[PDB]
């Protein structure tokens, strides 16, 4: 769990010297995105609901995994998704703020993969979900914010496949 | 009936127990890094 | 149904199943009879408890299918009867399971989250349910009409 | 009240944790010590944990 | 993908050449323009299923005969295929912003159709009253810059006039 | 009737290019035309130069220093009285086209040398080899060649005016065709010295044998074998770069294949065979839970249409219309948008997603089992209990020979 | 390749027999029943752009995921690529049955279309049910009984040459499987 | 062939998406050091003709049975070739770095180069030392590290360069292995 | 390799430095004359794509049968096959020079080679010269008598590496009669 300010002080103390011209360097270039990301999470905060309402309506409301055997059934089951969905649109707001992608892995990605197969939950299915999901998150927070937020959903996705 | 069919118990389910074996966390069975290599019987000079 | 949640009663409680427990398994399969006659009688009128169900459905609530309802067009009607034909098939289920646990974690738990993310008023298809119920009842006798519309309103009790 | 701990119901529903694992991070909540922790005494705290 | 680079590399590369000096000239054109060209290809990402909304039903408007039956808009799903369709075309316009060149429209979109158009039975006149509904819905200092929309319709009406 | 006429028939009147040469793998990569203008820069001479040593000589190095031969048969084409049919049946009789694919060829390694090229194509069957054979042994190699571009392929598919190129035309006579072509022109890289072995049999790379391959697939009736048809391969070349969800490329052969990783394989790849044909009859009709309401929710929606804008006021409030094709439907984006990620969350395609990825998985795994006596193994498994018997006793399958020793 | 007349005589040329009576009955037989045969392969090439149309879509809407991107059925050029190999079968096939017999199909048509299927990434088990559905039409055409299309034809029976190109398609299945 | 404007194509087509907001700030800062990645394609092609043969006769020096007879650098047609596939990758990987995508470099530069090398019998470990030594020289060129001649240029950091021009070589050392 | 010579470990969080248990004794002792052994495997493996191309090209010109067509390197395969065999042989022995005994020569090398030359009907009779000649050149470029090529090395002796390396080219050649 570290942040793009967490990750330039660790790596400029692993060696035991100061921070020099170059971890200031990185340091003042996300300092200059300091503003984007915020107003970035705001809207995402706003309207978590409705991205994720448009992203499964886009992607796989009516495949057959939405049909008796898909594996999107049940209420329960269905009820899972959005709620799983929710996750990663929560956390990419997360590694969106951070500017590191550390968190995804600490606290999302590890045993994500390996559950899901446990479960049976698609992969393939869950991934364009995600893309879809920033396919839309790119709609609101404009193309750059779109582009920091999209960098970490396929990281997900990368991961989780 | 689905071929893609899932885990789990009670109604709305598919027959098969949760996680394929009913373990939903599963302990896992690979070693290390260096024994797995050890093991394999290619990496001795690693 | 009233035998798998009987044993996990008695299964948490480290003991077997009492008098109690076991005069009503045994009451229940006696009750099996009679139980395939009430659900065999839902099963092969689907056609017109559903197509009567949303028939009340859209003469009490026609915002869900005038335009900007969620439930407009072709399309969405077909899909606005589909759920119906759901639940109904849950009801056929939770009679014969003489208990609303097929109908608990199918259609009900967590069935908020789902219409709340479907943008459908949640109000509006449980007063689908309340026009099928009249419709079911009214396809059996007195005796019958206490159950089938006993798990009517459960389902519509779960739903708001 | 509508409260949700999607993601302990998630990690103990798969097993992912224990129950106890599902009680002590309740513990650690914030909703719990808003509820058992702030309105009390950490001599009343003591006895109702 | 017929691009500004796989001209000047597959050129070359038939030459035998390096990259000389009339090579990387052409990718400095590719720095110019491209500041344009690629604000088309947001503004239509971003928008996109609005314009398809605005555009798809142009088709039905002007031809209304295609929900008859035996014809080729005739039930829910083949309407719905006929929307989809237009995505494609506004699709690989996107595609084609963000290359540099008619790449993706030469080899996805454009051929073949001629050979399954006619196969499928589908009117391909209905296809481009869809796009040309499109060139003329654009206000060209409100929807995009001025520069901008002088590449989105130079890709569109050449899909036009590949189609026709 | 998808395509009028072939690539053999000419192009009629009214188009640029042929019809099977717009949808083919011809306009993706550098197998095209590159015809001579009628005026042309000496550049622009030295362009249609460069693709015929090219395509003639099939990426040889021909050495440039010398070009010993050459400016002759160049300097009758540079002039123009030359036709580029005419240039490249001249260079075809030359001796340095003689002491490459000549000297050290058979004769059906020179037959397949000179239909890729000379024309395009791979030869098709045998007997059209068995012209050329006698056609060479009764009248020499000059007349040939003669006899071999003068026929009716060469003068509609070229022409006397474009060089040759490999003809990717859509419609293959036999459907080995495309797969002894794609053998042939074996990929950007390898050259017909290197295909053909003459520079690893010969004496410090110079005058060595051009043996060849492929010649048990046109006496027999046998097709080639997918690996030299994947791999080092045109259509690598002429790659679309798609997204392919089975991809086609084959992927490196694997060191330490094990016996039991395949066991196992070929069970999950007819696991998938078999959930396949169940779930194909149950398509489209009964895997669609809306479609039995469709007729009646259909006509219970057909009451108060509105043919302005404006209307359905519901008591007083705007509420209004749109009254397009697609949401007098009720439909949205998310409903023509359903098509596109029919991937994962269809099911009959969730089978052949993997069926064809775990069986091209199974064929470089079963094909890497070429390899027995002093292969060293490994267990990348943890060795589980999960073993299959050596019981091969006695007849188990038995493939029926109803006539042993019929005489 | 060969047809229903030279078929027997390389089956008589492997005995170095003359063409006698008692082999020349169901060659004369052939051509007893030989308006049927153009009567029958007549139904299938007056529809047979229609034919492949109502088969590689019929195709589609049973497996939906080959015209998402991804699917080998989903680019213009592969429908155009897949709608071509659909009438290269059906032009055999009616070769095949107007020849009467298989060796024009199986040594130009099938002969390596596996291994080409293979190397271009075509999904095998949905190009069987592109020939199933081509299976069934052109059984339905001779039979006359289209659901559609009712063709004029004289009073008779036809299920030979029904069960004769049944079997020229179960071959297009056996040979890229 | 593919560039890098038309890399993310084909993966936002793997995605059936728009190139919207994300994507675009990986290619309009594509186009920011547009400037410099023409300033680096350009130390390389204008020592080309002298890289090819510091290279092939480093490999040379190390290696020197190639020139021994019987050897892969004896015969003097032998050698010539050696000074050609020299720069006709150091062609292929200046069209990867001018592309910012490695496809031509896959798709015509190692198409079947593998199994070429083995069939002509050239030691494949002495291909890697004449390509390596490109790499080692590119890196040097473009960070203007070069110790003999230093090229003129507005200063500033270079090395992401330096590594996307040696992850074209490896691409070539490791398929060619 | 470069499990040939053990090294030491000095710096910490290692496992090796404190709680190694051991010196590895038998490698200490080989780097008692290191300099000497490093200098012979350098002598061939400067000289290794020269020597194979010698050798196999000498068992051609004494028995001509195998180029002939229907010998065992007549086609392109099996001649890229066995100049590939040759080259392993001779690092194998370069791996057991370098690390001063046969033991990683007779299981990676040697155990199932002639079960497997009869699998393919490789002449045994013919393979033998193969390593014969390749026994021959070896002590030409360890002691230095090489007639076409010298090498600056140190003034000194460099037999009982040129027996010993004598002495594992016969264990091949034993290993596949
Ligand atoms: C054909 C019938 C035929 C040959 C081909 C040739 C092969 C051959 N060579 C030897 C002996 C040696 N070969 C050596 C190898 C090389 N010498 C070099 O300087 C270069 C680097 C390298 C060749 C590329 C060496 C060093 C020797 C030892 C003699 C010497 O000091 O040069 C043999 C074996 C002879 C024997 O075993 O006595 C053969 C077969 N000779 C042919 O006859
Ligand atoms: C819409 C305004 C038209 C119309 C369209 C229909 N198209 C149908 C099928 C179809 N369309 C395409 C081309 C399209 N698909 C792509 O993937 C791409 C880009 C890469 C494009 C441009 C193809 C290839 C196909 C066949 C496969 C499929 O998608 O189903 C179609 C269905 C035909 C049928 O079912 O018979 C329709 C109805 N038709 C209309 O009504 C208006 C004129
Ligand atoms: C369609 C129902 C399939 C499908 C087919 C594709 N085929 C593609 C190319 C192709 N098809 C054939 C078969 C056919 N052509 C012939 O010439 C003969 C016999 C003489 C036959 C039977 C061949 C040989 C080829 C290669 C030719 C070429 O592409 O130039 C193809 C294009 C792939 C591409 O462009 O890379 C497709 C998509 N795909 C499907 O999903 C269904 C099952
Ligand atoms: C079976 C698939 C059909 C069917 C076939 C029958 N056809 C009969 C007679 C018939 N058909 C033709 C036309 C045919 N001969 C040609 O030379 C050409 C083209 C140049 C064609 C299309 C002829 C000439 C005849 C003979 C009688 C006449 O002159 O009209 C037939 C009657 C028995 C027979 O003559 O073989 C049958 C049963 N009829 C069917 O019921 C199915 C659908
Ligand atoms: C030199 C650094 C090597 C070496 C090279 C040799 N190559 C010989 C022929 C040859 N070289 C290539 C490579 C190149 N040409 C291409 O067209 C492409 C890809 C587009 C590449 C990478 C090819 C394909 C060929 C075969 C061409 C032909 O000869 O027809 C060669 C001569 C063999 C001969 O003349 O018989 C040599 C020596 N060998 C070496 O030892 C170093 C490592
Ligand atoms: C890194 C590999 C180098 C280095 C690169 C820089 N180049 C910079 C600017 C620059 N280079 C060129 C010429 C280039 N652009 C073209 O269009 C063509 C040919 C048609 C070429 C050769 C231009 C035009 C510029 C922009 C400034 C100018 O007007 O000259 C540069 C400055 C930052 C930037 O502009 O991106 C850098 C850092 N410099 C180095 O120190 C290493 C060695
Ligand atoms: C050339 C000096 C010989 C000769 C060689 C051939 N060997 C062939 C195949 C082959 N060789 C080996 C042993 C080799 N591979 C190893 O991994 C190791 C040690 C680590 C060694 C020594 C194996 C295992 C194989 C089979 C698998 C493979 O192809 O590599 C071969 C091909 C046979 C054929 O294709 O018919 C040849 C020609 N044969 C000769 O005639 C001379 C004497
Ligand atoms: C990426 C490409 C892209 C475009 C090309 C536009 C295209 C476009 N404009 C409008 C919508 C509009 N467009 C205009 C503009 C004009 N109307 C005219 O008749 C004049 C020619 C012109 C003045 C400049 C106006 C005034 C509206 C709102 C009312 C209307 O629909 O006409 C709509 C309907 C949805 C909406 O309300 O926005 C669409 C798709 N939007 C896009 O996202
Ligand atoms: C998902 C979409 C979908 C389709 C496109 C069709 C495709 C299709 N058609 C037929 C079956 C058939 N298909 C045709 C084909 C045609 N009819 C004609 O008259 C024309 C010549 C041609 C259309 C242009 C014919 C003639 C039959 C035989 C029965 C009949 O229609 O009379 C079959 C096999 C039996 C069946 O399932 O019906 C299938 C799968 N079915 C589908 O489910
Ligand atoms: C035994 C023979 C033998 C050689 C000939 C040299 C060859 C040589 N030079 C370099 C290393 C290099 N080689 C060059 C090449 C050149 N310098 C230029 O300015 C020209 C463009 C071009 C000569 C015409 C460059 C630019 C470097 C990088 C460092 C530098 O020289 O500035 C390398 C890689 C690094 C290394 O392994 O040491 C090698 C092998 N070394 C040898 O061992
Ligand atoms: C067995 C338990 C169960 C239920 C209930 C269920 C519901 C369910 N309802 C859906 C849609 C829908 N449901 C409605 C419903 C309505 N519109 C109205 O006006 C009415 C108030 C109401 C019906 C009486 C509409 C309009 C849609 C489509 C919404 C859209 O397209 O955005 C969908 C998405 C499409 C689909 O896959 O069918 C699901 C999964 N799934 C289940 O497994
Ligand atoms: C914060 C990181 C994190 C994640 C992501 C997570 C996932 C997770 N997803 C689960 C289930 C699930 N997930 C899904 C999801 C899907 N079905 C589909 O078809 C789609 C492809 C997909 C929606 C995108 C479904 C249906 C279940 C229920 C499975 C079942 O009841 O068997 C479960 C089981 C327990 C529960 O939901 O209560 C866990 C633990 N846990 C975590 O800690």
């Amino acid at each position: 769990m570290q942040d793009a300010i967490t990750s330039v002080i660790n790596a400029a103390d692993v060696q035991g010297k100061y921070l020099d011209a170059n971890s200031v360097e990185k340091l003042r270039g996300y300092f200059q995105t300091g503003e984007l990301r915020v107003r970035a999470a705001a809207t995402i905060a706003a309207n978590a609901a409705t991205i994720i309402k448009e992203a499964v309506a886009k992607s796989l409301l009516y495949s057959d995994i939405t049909r008796p055997g898909g594996n999107m059934y049940t209420t329960r089951r269905y009820a899972a998704c959005i709620r799983d969905l929710d996750y990663y649109l929560r956390y990419a707001t997360y590694g969106m703020l951070a500017g590191d992608p550390s968190i995804l892995d600490e606290r999302v990605l590890n045993g994500l993969k390996e559950t899901y197969n446990s479960l049976g939950v698609p992969i393939g299915a869950t991934i364009q979900a995600i893309q879809a999901m920033k396919e839309v998150t790119g709609s609101l927070v404009g193309s750059d914010a779109g582009k920091e937020m999209g960098l970490y959903f396929d990281y997900i996705c990368s991961g989780l496949s | 009936r689905t071929a893609y069919p899932y885990t789990g118990s009670g109604y709305g389910s598919a027959g098969v127990p949760y996680g394929q074996d009913t373990y939903g966390y599963k302990a896992t069975t690979a070693k290390s890094i260096t024994e797995t290599a050890a093991q394999a019987g290619v990496f001795n000079t690693f | 149904s009233i035998v798998t949640k009987s044993i996990v009663n008695a299964d948490a409680e480290a003991r077997y199943l009492s008098p109690g427990e076991l005069d009503r398994i045994k009451s229940f399969v006696l009750s099996g009879q009679r139980r395939l006659r009430i659900a065999q009688t839902l099963t092969e009128n689907r056609e017109r408890i559903v197509k009567q169900g949303g028939q009340q459905l859209f003469q009490r609530r026609p915002d869900v299918v005038s335009p900007g309802g969620n439930a407009y067009g072709e399309e969405m009607t077909a899909t606005c009867l589909r759920d119906l034909d759901y639940y109904l098939r849950l009801v056929t289920y939770g009679i014969i399971a003489g208990d609303v646990t097929p109908i608990e974690e199918i259609g009900l738990v967590g069935v908020k989250e789902m219409y709340s993310a479907l943008g459908t008023p949640i109000s509006g298809v449980a007063e689908g349910i309340r026009c099928m119920k009249d419709v079911a009842c009214s396809l059996l006798s007195g005796e019958d009409a206490a159950e089938v519309g006993f798990y009517f309103d459960y389902t519509l009790a779960a739903m708001q | 009240y509508g409260f949700s701990f999607s993601v302990l119901e998630s990690q103990v529903k798969n097993g992912q944790i224990s129950i106890k694992e599902f009680v002590r991070s309740l513990g650690k909540s914030s909703v719990y010590q808003k509820q058992f922790y702030q309105p009390y005494v950490n001599s009343r705290v003591v006895e109702l944990a | 993908m017929k691009s500004v680079i796989t001209t000047v590399v597959s050129a070359a590369d038939a030459a035998g050449r390096f990259p000389s000096n009339s090579d990387l000239e052409s990718i400095q054109g590719n720095i110019q323009r491209s500041a344009a060209r690629l604000e088309a290809a947001e503004k239509l990402a971003g928008n996109h299923e609005a314009v398809v909304k605005e555009a798809g039903d142009a088709c039905f408007a002007k031809y209304a005969y295609l929900k008859n039956p035996g014809e080729a808009g005739e039930n829910q799903e083949k309407i719905n295929k006929c929307y989809r369709d237009v995505d494609h075309y506004m699709r690989l316009v996107n595609y084609c912003l963000v290359v540099g060149g008619t790449g993706p429209l030469d080899e996805w979109g454009i051929a073949g159709a001629r050979e399954v158009y006619r196969t499928l039975n589908l009117p391909t006149s209905a296809y481009v009253a869809s796009i040309a509904y499109t060139r003329d819905r654009l206000c060209v200092p409100r929807d995009m810059s001025a520069q901008a929309g002088v590449e989105f319709s130079a890709y569109l009406d050449y899909l036009i006039n590949a189609l026709s | 009737k998808v395509v009028d006429r072939l690539d053999s028939q000419p192009s009629a009147a009214f188009e640029q290019t042929k019809q099977v040469y717009t949808f083919s793998r011809y306009i993706l990569g550098p197998h095209r035309a590159v015809v001579a203008p009628v005026a042309m820069d000496p550049s622009e001479k030295e362009v249609v130069l460069r693709a015929v040593y090219r395509q003639v000589f099939g990426n040889a190095y021909i050495m440039e220093e010398e070009r010993a031969e050459l400016r002759v048969m160049e300097s009758q084409f540079l002039l123009g009285e030359l036709s580029v049919k005419e240039l490249v049946r001249a260079l075809a009789k030359s001796s340095t086209y003689k002491v490459r694919f000549f000297e050290g060829a058979v004769q059906y390694r020179f037959i397949e040398l000179c239909f890729k090229h000379l024309l395009g194509r791979a030869p098709d069957n045998h007997e059209e080899i068995a012209v050329h054979m006698r056609k060479y042994q009764q009248e020499g190699y000059d007349a040939e060649i003669d006899s071999y571009l003068d026929a009716g392929e060469y003068d509609n598919v070229f022409g006397d005016d474009t060089v040759p190129f490999l003809r990717f035309r859509g419609v293959y006579t036999p459907c080995d065709s495309f797969n002894r072509q794609c053998a042939l022109q074996g990929g950007w890289a390898n050259s017909d010295k290197a295909m053909g072995g003459a520079a690893l049999s010969g004496y410090n790379g110079s005058d060595g044998r051009q043996m060849s391959t492929m010649i048990g697939n046109y006496i027999s009736g046998k097709p080639i074998p997918y690996e030299k048809v994947a791999a080092d391969t045109p259509l690598k070349s002429t790659a679309p770069n798609w997204y392919a969800r089975p991809n086609p490329a084959l992927a490196p052969q694997p060191a330490y294949v094990s016996a039991k990783e395949i066991a196992e394989l070929r069970s999950r790849v007819s696991k998938l065979e078999a959930a396949w044909s169940v779930a194909v009859k149950q398509s489209a009709a009964a895997k669609d839970t809306v479609e039995t309401w469709r007729a009646a929710a259909k006509e219970m929606a057909a009451m108060r249409g509105i043919s302005p804008m404006g209307e359905a006021y519901f008591g007083g409030i705007a509420q209004k219309v749109d009254n397009g094709a697609l949401a007098q439907l009720g439909n949205k984006a998310s409903s023509y948008k359903k098509y596109l990620y029919a991937i994962e969350t269809d099911e009959v395609s969730r089978l052949e997603v993997d069926l064809e990825e775990a069986k091209g998985q199974l064929r470089v795994l079963e094909a890497a089992m070429a390899k027995s006596t002093p292969m060293t193994r490994t267990a990348e498994f943890k060795t589980l209990t999960k073993n299959v018997a050596a019981v091969t006793a006695a007849e188990k399958a038995d493939p029926l020979s109803k006539r042993p020793r019929i005489s | 390749m060969l047809d229903a007349f030279s078929r027997v005589v390389v089956n008589s040329d492997a005995k170095a027999a003359y063409v006698g009576g008692s082999d020349l009955q169901a060659l004369k037989s052939f051509i007893a029943d030989g308006n049927k045969r153009l009567d029958a392969v007549n139904s299938i090439v007056s529809n047979a752009s229609c034919m492949v149309s109502d088969a590689v879509s019929g195709m589609i809407c049973e497996n939906p995921g080959l015209i998402s991107p991804g699917g080998n059925c989903y680019t213009n050029r592969r429908m155009a690529a897949c709608l071509r190999d659909g009438e290269i079968i059906l032009r055999y096939v009616s070769y095949a049955l107007l020849a009467g017999d298989a060796s024009v199909l199986e040594d130009r048509c099938l002969n390596g279309l596996k291994e080409t299927y293979i190397a271009l990434g075509v999904p095998t088990n949905s190009s069987i049910r592109a020939v199933s559905i081509m299976k069934a039409q052109a059984v339905a055409f001779i039979t006359n009984t289209a659901t559609e299309r009712k063709m004029s034809f004289a009073a008779g029976d036809c299920t030979s040459l029904a069960s004769e190109v049944a079997s020229y398609f179960d071959r297009v299945g056996a040979a890229i499987s």
